[PDB]
């Protein structure tokens, strides 16, 4: 609905907010499908599954 | 309570995507304003929107009333997150659904009445015997009585009484009672409805059954016709393949089993408001765990979940769960989502 | 399609009888209730003197006769299913017999639960008010004022939901009840003083605690005594206040005593009937005491003797009793003071024919005459038999054990019956009969050798067992039983042709029915044969469910299993062989045929329409039409038009549609007719008792009512409903109810006008009044004859097409 943070899905209310988080996706598989949990190593791939769903 | 065969104007939500079934609840997570101020008009005025039921694209031909019961404000993170509890009432067919400038689609439906009958006996029972019609009540013993007595009117008519039994309403309910018994040890004889028509529909929302079946029950209006094809279901259905490549079998009914209070298919909630049905098994074949278990938003406490997927197809058929203490029974179950599974008869 | 609908025979069975003083002061009158049909006798002393015989728009609930203050002799008030009250009188004028309608009304409410133990209808004994119990929780009163024609009522809220029987209390100083109820706690007796005053429930002169488990009769004991009499499964009791007594008496544990009448206006002596016959005297024994009261010492039972399954009992006067039956032959007995030689006291005066319940008929033309006689199963248990009845002449063939399916066998000149009769577990291994009958008295005798079902505990209940019976068609004499396997159980038969076979064959289909399970998952398909005296078994087939319906099917063999439709093959070898299996969601219970096409109905009137298809030796669904409700019989009438009979006691007609484009349309069936028929109907059957109308449907229902549904042109069906509503301007019915209210089509929740249908009873009353109203009827009538330009109809042309349509029963 406005600043998605890219891995997680997860919505917050500025710009600011989300880079204060998107800093804790650090990890060698960061893209959570908001369905499964299932986790995904490019953007592409998430979208991909999710679209599956 | 609207009124029967009237026609309603009933807002409809279009984050929603699940068939309700007449007094099961539908958990939702509203993030976006226009669906959160539909929701603070609801609880106002009448409290029930439309849900519809889908075929899928966006074609729906019935669906259902759900009432707003429940309702809390999480204002976290900058963003008002509305979480909503509704329980669905009356079954409708859809006239039109107009959709309106704010995106919420308003539909044209006729309320369905429901059907029903008397007793299979009530038309030749005699009327020196009407006198015996009620009985002392609750054995099988005393279930052969039941049919010798409330059916002993068969022999003015060309069927005799145990075929009268299969379309008795009490009778239907103690044959599918007696199953749920088999994946419920928590349930006592008063957790059930005692009316044919709640019970049924109570029935419909605990049967994991694909989109098909589930439409199928609510096209159904008299209850003995739903327990006859609950009870048809639950006997011949007896295992549980992948929705997707509809060849591989997953599971079977003799290993549903109940986790928690709720029974043996709940309606979980996920972290992002994706409402999942969660059927809880024993033993689970032909899946693919992903990832190492983990216990964020864990639905079962004690327990850290994995991913599942189907060997065949990869699609997503639910979670595998595992202890994280040690004291806990049983050690070991998976959660398998309902729109992922297809019953099938052997 | 248009339909007519007329009756070949009316309601046999009776419902009712309460004798009292309708007629005259004087005499002593007999009424009898025959569900649509009322009856009135005078008691003589050589037997019943008929005095006249009316019918009702309405089925008869309740009947009973009462005299209010000032008035010359007795009235009657009457209820009809449909809820409409009435107060009769008798007014005979010379020779001019009339049965006038003093108050009349609608009792029905919106609001409601219909009473599980039925609609009651119970009068004070001091005529103050009609107390009616329709639905749980409430007791409606309607106050007996001469100013209350239109008969106007209030309810009462009660507590305790579940009634069993009520009666209003004898010798109270207010208008009392009593009734057994039953709540969480057991089964009680309580009373209720009723305030027409203040219009609610006041406190009761005595509410006894526990009563017995099974208590389903209350009697109220007059004047002399007051007070009440409780009967049970194994004891009765009397209650008044203070003053208890009970008696288990053995000697009725054996089985349910289900009706009873007072002898003597004070009470001291009722006779009771039970389930199987028996008929006890119930005595109150007084203690004159030496003041002026008198005291109840104790109670005594004894058993008369056998009659007919008693639905009513009335005892007439100088030892007679009136014995109405449902299951049986109605009857008049006769008490005598001395048991003869056998032990009892009763001895038969007279029979009367009772029909029902017909559960299967079959028309054969027996005379060879092209005439056509129908032949029915009718009754159940000592009461069943064979009925041949003729154009109306009756013969009876008694046989003791209930008939369920019949059909006949040309070639072998002889019937084929289906029986069931009830054995009890012995102590050795078997079971022993309660009584000989048709099954264990034929010339020759075979059981099943089967096996076919190898791999509980009966202990001292009933156990059904199902014969084949071959029944002489001239002599009516049992000539073979062939005793089925244990717990299997017969349900089709069905005589033919098969494949290139030139046997004629009795096909029966059966079901394995166990206890333990539920729906049945075994069933046989024997064929027999019976061509030297003797019986043989020609093959069997074992299947995995029910066989419910079989037809022959163009010289093969349909039938249903389950939920399954297969059609079977015969061959060389002489077996059955599979062709195609058409599998359906609903249970296949009714199998009709007509050409290619097969009827297919389950028992919530699901209707379905399979075709055979030749080309490709399958089946083929062409249409259907579901509509949950309770369906007892269906028929073909032609490939297009399909009759069925449903609840509560209603015709239906669904067509194949003609204004069918679109393939969704084609393959809905619509409903075409609705009609309120009053009966429930066990069974159609294509045939005719004669030598316009196209088509001859016999229909024979559970009150022994024959009817005939024939088809009409929509010249004369249009002709006909204006004549419908003409004649019902001109014909007084009894209770003052509209015929339009009476065929509307009825459900405990829906009513919707008749339709499609005509009501043949109606039309060929056009003969009966006189020409004044007959030429009333007629004014302003347009009728289609062949010139086409339609005329004025005169009566004599009325007389003419009324005349016509009685000539086709
Ligand atoms: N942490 C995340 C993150 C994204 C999606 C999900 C979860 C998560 O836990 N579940 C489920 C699956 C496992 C479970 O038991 N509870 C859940 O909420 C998700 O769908
Ligand atoms: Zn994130
Ligand atoms: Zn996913
Ligand atoms: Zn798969």
């Amino acid at each position: 609905y406005k600043h998605k943070c890219k891995y997680c899905s997860k919505v917050f209310g500025t710009d600011s907010s989300l880079q204060i988080h998107l800093r804790s996706h650090t990890g060698e598989r960061p893209f959570v499908c908001s369905v499964c949990g299932h986790r995904f190593t490019t953007k592409g791939n998430l979208k991909v599954h999710f679209h599956r769903h | 309570l609207h009124d029967d065969d009237s026609c309603q104007v009933i807002p409809v939500l279009p984050q929603v995507m699940m068939i309700l079934i007449p007094g099961q609840t539908l958990p939702l997570q509203l993030f976006h304003p226009q669906e959160v101020s539909m929701v603070r008009n609801l609880i106002q005025k009448d409290r029930t929107f439309a849900v519809l039921a889908y075929s899928q694209e966006r074609e729906a031909q019935f669906g259902t009333t759900a009432e707003i019961y429940a309702y809390r404000e999480e204002q976290d993170f900058g963003i008002e997150i509305v979480k909503v509890k509704a329980i669905g009432r009356q079954r409708f067919k859809v006239l039109e659904l107009r959709t309106q400038s704010d995106g919420i689609q308003q539909a044209k439906v006729q309320i369905l009445p429901e059907c029903v009958l008397p007793s299979t006996m009530s038309a030749v029972q005699l009327e020196s015997l009407n006198k015996c019609q009620i009985f002392p009540s609750k054995s099988y013993k005393w279930w052969q009585k039941y049919q010798k007595r409330k059916f002993h009117c068969a022999n003015l008519t060309s069927w005799p009484r145990w075929l009268y039994s299969l379309y008795d309403a009490e009778t239907l309910m103690d044959r599918i009672k007696k199953q749920l018994r088999e994946w419920d040890e928590n349930l006592k004889d008063d957790s059930l409805p005692s009316n044919p028509i709640d019970f049924s529909y109570r029935v419909a929302a605990c049967l994991p059954i694909d989109d098909v079946l589930r439409i199928q029950l609510l096209k159904i209006g008299s209850a003995i016709q739903r327990l006859r094809c609950e009870l048809d279901i639950m006997n011949k259905c007896t295992s549980l393949c992948c929705k997707q490549c509809q060849e591989t079998e997953i599971t079977t009914k003799n290993e549903i089993f109940s986790l928690s209070l709720c029974g043996p298919m709940a309606a979980y909630v996920n972290p992002h408001g994706y409402v999942h049905e969660t059927l809880t098994v024993y033993k689970a074949c032909n899946l693919n765990l992903i990832g190492r278990p983990s216990t964020e938003h864990s639905w079962f406490p004690g327990y850290a979940w994995t991913v599942a997927q189907c060997k065949i197809c990869a699609s997503h058929i639910g979670w595998k769960f595992t202890a994280t203490k040690k004291d806990m029974s049983p050690q070991k179950f998976w959660g398998l989502t309902r729109s992922a599974l297809l019953p099938t008869i052997p | 399609s248009y339909n007519y609908v007329v009756t070949a025979q009316k309601p046999t069975a009776v419902n009712g009888c309460v004798t009292g003083h309708f007629t005259s002061a004087e005499d002593l009158n007999l009424l009898i209730a025959k569900n649509t049909r009322l009856e009135i006798y005078v008691v003589t002393a050589e037997g019943l003197r008929p005095v006249k015989e009316v019918g009702m728009y309405g089925k008869i609930a309740v009947m009973e006769l009462f005299r209010p203050k000032g008035e010359s002799k007795d009235l009657l008030f009457i209820l009809t299913a449909k809820y409409n009250a009435c107060i009769l009188e008798y007014k005979q004028s010379g020779e001019s017999i009339d049965i006038i309608t003093r108050a009349h009304g609608n009792v029905q409410d919106r609001i409601g639960r219909p009473s599980e133990t039925g609609i009651i209808g119970i009068i004070d004994p001091e005529c103050r008010m009609i107390g009616l119990r329709l639905y749980d929780g409430l007791f409606k009163v309607i106050p007996l004022d001469r100013d209350n024609k239109e008969l106007k009522a209030f309810n009462i809220r009660l507590e305790e939901l579940h009634v069993i029987d009520v009666k209003f209390l004898y010798g109270c100083q207010a208008p009392t009840i009593c009734f057994v109820y039953q709540d969480p706690q057991g089964r009680h007796v309580k009373t209720y003083e009723v305030s027409l005053r203040e219009k609610e429930f006041n406190k009761g002169p005595w509410k006894q605690e526990n009563v017995e488990a099974e208590a389903s009769m209350v009697i109220a004991v007059p004047e002399p005594f007051g007070g009440a009499i409780i009967i049970g499964q194994e004891s009765i009791t009397y209650h008044n206040g203070d003053k208890y007594l009970a008696i288990a008496p053995p000697i009725i544990k054996q089985s349910t005593i289900v009706c009873h009448n007072r002898v003597d206006p004070n009470g001291s002596r009722y006779l009771l009937g039970d389930m199987e016959g028996r008929l006890f005297m119930l005595l109150l024994e007084k203690e004159e005491q030496m003041d002026g009261t008198v005291t109840l010492k104790d109670l005594r039972v004894e058993l008369l003797g056998e009659t007919s399954i008693a639905e009513c009992l009335t005892y007439l006067d100088n030892g007679v009793v009136f014995v109405g039956s449902r299951l049986g032959d109605s009857q008049l007995v006769k008490l005598n003071v001395d048991s003869n030689e056998q032990g009892s006291y009763v001895v038969a005066m007279e029979t009367f024919t009772n029909l029902g319940p017909i559960v299967d008929m079959c028309v054969v033309d027996l005379e060879r005459q092209g005439q056509g006689q129908l032949v029915t199963c009718s009754g159940a248990f000592k009461e069943g038999s064979l009925r041949i009845i003729r154009n109306l002449h009756i013969r009876t063939v008694p046989l003791y054990e209930s008939p369920r399916k019949i059909c006949y066998q040309e070639v072998s000149q002889c019937f084929g019956v289906l029986s069931s009769r009830i054995e009890v577990q012995d102590t050795s291994g078997g079971t022993t009969a309660l009584r000989p009958s048709a099954s264990t008295q034929a010339l020759s005798s075979s059981v099943s050798s089967s096996k076919l079902f190898s791999s509980e505990t009966s202990f001292g209940e009933e156990v059904e067992v199902h014969n084949l019976l071959i029944i002489d068609q001239h002599t009516f004499e049992v000539l073979h039983a062939h005793q089925f396997l244990q717990n299997e159980y017969a349900l089709s038969l069905v005589s033919c042709k098969l494949g290139k076979d030139p046997n004629t064959y009795f096909i029966v289909g059966t079901a394995m029915v166990y206890p333990e399970e539920a729906e049945p998952k075994q069933g046989r398909i024997v064929v027999f044969q019976y061509s030297d005296g003797k019986l043989q078994t020609v093959a069997e087939k074992e299947v995995k469910g029910a066989v419910y319906s079989m037809v022959e099917f163009n010289g093969k063999l349909l039938a249903s299993i389950n939920s399954t439709v297969r059609l079977y093959e015969w061959t060389t070898e002489k077996e059955l062989r599979t062709e195609c299996n058409h599998y359906n969601n609903i249970m296949a219970l009714y199998l009709k045929t007509k050409g290619d096409f097969i009827l297919v109905g389950d028992l919530m009137r699901s209707v379905l329409l399979l075709a055979y298809k030749p080309m490709e030796g399958n089946f083929e669904e062409i249409a259907r039409d579901f509509n949950p409700n309770w369906m007892s019989a269906v028929e073909i009438l032609d490939d297009d038009n399909f009759l069925g009979a449903e609840n509560a006691f209603n015709l239906f007609v669904c067509q194949k549609d003609s204004a069918a484009t679109t393939d969704e349309e084609r393959q809905h069936l619509q409903e075409v007719g609705l009609f309120h028929l009053g009966e429930f109907v066990n069974v159609f059957c294509h045939g005719s008792l004669v030598m316009p109308t196209q088509g001859s449907v016999l229909f024979g229902t559970v009150n022994g009512m024959i009817g005939l549904v024939t088809s009409l042109s929509e010249s004369w069906y249009n002709l006909l409903l204006d004549m419908q509503n003409r004649l019902n301007k001109v014909i007084k019915s009894v209770g003052k109810i509209e015929h339009s209210f009476w065929r509307s089509f009825h459900t405990e929740r829906k009513t919707e006008p008749a339709t499609g249908f005509i009501d043949g009873d109606l039309i060929e009353s056009f003969l009966d009044i006189s020409r004044p109203k007959m030429q009333e009827v007629v004014a302003n009538l347009q009728y289609d004859d062949g010139s086409g330009m339609k005329r004025e109809a005169t009566a004599d042309d009325l007389i003419k097409v009324v005349e016509e349509l009685t000539r086709i029963h």
